[PDB]
């Protein structure tokens, strides 16, 4: 996850599509395992490195 | 008085191929719909 705004986001829970050719195989909302607690502007989760 | 003796040695080897296909009539497929 990456942030390019002016404010941080807490408890980041994105929803993503998975497309093979033109078929959306599945859409998943992030669970507790994939939720980022902090995402400051200009930062990345998981952090660089 | 007649006597005959015989010894027999047999070597038999073989191989086989099998193919199977099982289906369920209650849940034969799953459907996925793309919507907006």
């Amino acid at each position: 996850y990456y942030n390019t705004g002016t404010a941080p986001m807490y408890k980041v829970t994105p929803t993503t599509n998975l497309v093979l050719d033109g078929d959306t195989l599945s859409t998943i909302k992030a669970q507790e395992n994939q939720i980022g607690n902090n995402l400051s502007p200009g930062d990345t989760y998981p952090k660089k490195g | 008085h007649t006597t005959d003796n015989s010894t027999a040695v047999q070597d038999s080897n073989g191989e086989s191929w099998n193919t199977g296909l099982s289906i369920n009539k209650g849940e034969s497929a799953y459907i996925n719909a793309n919507v907006r």
